[PDB]
């Protein structure tokens, strides 16, 4: 197979509108945010303005090929594929993806997202010139699907907290945690699953 | 020469990088 | 039948530019505005910038489906279904929607669509620095169907941000007719009223 | 007839890229601007930004249908309709539109277009702050059709300074003026025809 | 012809994306700026923010018709059209576009577009306190087309807002040929001056 | 061929969405910024608002024709054919693409993609009121694709070559282009980037 | 009558105009 | 009158461009 077969394939394949749920078991989708920079904060308002990469991943067996012969990945837009209807529960502004929008598709039918995103929060910014600094919370899970259909999970990883972050930011990186939860009713079987980011920061100086 | 984690740069000059999925990387001039 | 078959039912069945009025009532609407946060205020200018969850449902029959194997509900994005032409008559600025365009359509006929929607409004401020605090109206209904076509209706600040300057005191939610001189008939809307002050 | 049958039949009948003349006669476009609110001004720059609904109606005596066992009006996308090219000569911002897209076709043909837009004028803004006030003047044309191919006319009223005007508005108005104009050229037989709305505000003490 | 009949010949017969040559010779293209306000101005880093009208006309004999019995122009949406790729070469923001992207076509293959325009520029903007005032070019000519392709050629206060700060002195519009060592063909454009001052 | 014939069988042949490979080899893209303005700088926050020309450059030999008889070039839109996805790592604002959004096909197959960029980045600035200045660097990559499949090389490299403003409160001093190639010891390919260092101060 | 270049214009408190390709014209109230 | 770079321009009035694909270039009036 060809890149130009591959993408046709994946075309045919892949319903966008169509969460692939497979035997009706959920869709594993694993997040992770890399922090870039933080550009403003806001006194005032309390907003913090913050740039980071969304490493985002999931599986759709539907599209995989056999690799031998073929090329063992594809980037593919994701318009051509369905992606998690994520969203940051309390973000105040409209995410803005700075980076081309296409996806990763492995031959085993693994997709690997990671749009660069620039977006503001709310944040309690009175500590940001402390030691101890100020926390950003960043709440992510999908907006419609519960926990039979989506499930979130925080991908686990090595790399430094800041690892990525701008050196020539005016803040610093204390901490950053990343963990999940689950809300459950006694109306349903069924939980709404995210997972809270913690970015703890403050000003240098 | 440079030794990233247990990677050996493939020339001189090269910088060290850790991805969050590939590991330890050399960054090289060229 | 599974979720992709579903979507393929309501893309044949469905008119997404027509309201599914069936036999001369009027399609029940109903709304409520969760506030998430209140992110400006302006006691000169009388201006309010607000991030709220617009809580919208209605029927459509048309969509319903009661076949063995088949799941409770799905996601669907808008543009395959009709949904409401809501807007807030004295908004200053266009709604940016925070979130994906989808709603949840339930096998009994009811769609459940929750946009987070950051907007400013033209809005009462005086006294947000009191006791008491300020009293803030917003009011949503059908831009363009009347009261005969569409009717609303309003469905404990639970999801407000702790970080937000502000703390809200009070919401109420009450039923209300805008009519203006253009227009010979009245359309229905809802009258939110967000009763909020600074934190001391 | 239903609803979706009269939708179907207004789009096979009404093309959004050819203005419906009837014979050779013009279509007749009414326009009136009802203005919500005065948002911002600035001093340096001497820009206004402004809320109105432009209430805009015309026929297209094709679209017609009998109603009297059918619905007497639907509401229709505008992408689905010719609507006239209406463009205020003088702005210096695009037209945000802050509404649904959609217009009301009645059974009789009547067309029925009332955005909400929020668009930026020139305005003497130092007036503002006095007594007298500063004027906002608003010029509504067709941007390419002559008036054999549409007339453009102030819609007859019954109103006010206003019900439309926001009672929380920094700003009360104190007069507003509409006017038409008629441009003709030595060359050609047509006119060009706008309508010319007056906003006399000032700020309340 | 009817205008439903005009406008479907000119969707088979307009290509928007083909510059209608006819055989080897450019298509000549008219650009004429009018001026309808300056808004911001800045000594300090040379910006200015402006408004303007820009008449551009151009012929594409293959959209006329026979216009006995029939209508002799018109309006047709650009995107059913090819229109020139023109560019401010030292702008500083996207054009905001802020009437409807319509032009006129003439019944023998004319084409009028007069979009308005707010957009920012890089400007010398010395003086504009003075009697003398400050001057402001403009440079547009097509972004990707040369002189073989397309080439490009050229009252003053008539649509100039009554609100404005400034007041135009004078509007100067001049064309240039820029030719390069590669090439033997030229790329065309036309200087516009904005000689203004503060009132 | 006319012009009208090379731009429809450009329609036909071309995908979009799929890198143009030609044999198994990479997509040679080349490219280069010219910086046109320096609008807004920032010594507090780190932040440059930076005008520039994106000089991009590429092959795709399904296109070519045989040019005898018929043009040599064509301008064509960009949503017709197939562009690099490349990125700036250290972009705070999305591309503001601000002139018309055509590229230029050589009869050969190559493509000629030029747009004017308006973009901010988080950047040195420090010593931009100094004699020496301050160096701002962009790094520039393919987002998705690793060395096999686009390899990403500076074009073959110039300063202030007349491109940049006269207007701008700043002066440029100097802009240098460098190639990187970055390799992990799990995978044979290498995913490539280039550095582009704008060496500016202030006049006066 | 009101006389905007060669041309005497149709009616009363009319005003002058020139368009770049029409010529001199006359835009008159009402 | 002006070189830019191996260019001779062709008239007076002319100023100096380089493009990074096409050359030196001159800037001409008329």
């Amino acid at each position: 197979l060809d890149r130009a077969d591959i993408l046709y394939n994946i075309r045919q394949t892949s319903r966008p509108d169509v969460i692939p749920t497979q035997r009706d078991r959920p869709v594993a989708v694993s997040v992770s945010l890399k922090f870039i920079n933080i550009l403003e904060v806001n006194e005032i308002t309390n907003e913090v303005d913050v740039v980071f990469w969304q490493q985002t991943t999931w599986s759709d067996r539907t599209l995989a090929w056999n690799s031998s012969h073929s090329p063992d990945q594809v980037s593919v837009p994701i318009s051509s594929l369905w992606v998690p209807d994520l969203a940051a529960y309390n973000a105040i502004s409209k995410p803005e993806v700075l980076t081309p929008q296409l996806a990763r598709v492995v031959s085993d039918g693994e997709v690997l997202y990671m749009p660069s995103i620039r977006q503001r929060f709310s944040c309690d910014v009175s500590g940001v010139d402390t030691e101890s600094g100020a926390t950003c919370r960043i709440k992510i899970g999908s907006w419609t699907h519960h926990s039979r259909e989506i499930s979130v999970d925080p991908t686990t990883e090595n790399s430094d907290d800041s690892e990525y972050f701008s050196q020539y930011s005016r803040f610093e990186i204390l901490d950053v945690t990343q963990k999940k939860n689950s809300v459950t009713y006694s109306c349903c079987p069924e939980a709404y699953e995210d997972v809270e980011v913690s970015l703890n920061f403050r000003k240098k100086g | 020469t440079r030794m990233c984690g247990s990677m050996s740069c493939p020339r001189n000059g090269c910088t060290c990088v850790y991805h969050w999925r590939r590991g330890h990387g050399c960054s090289c001039p060229g």
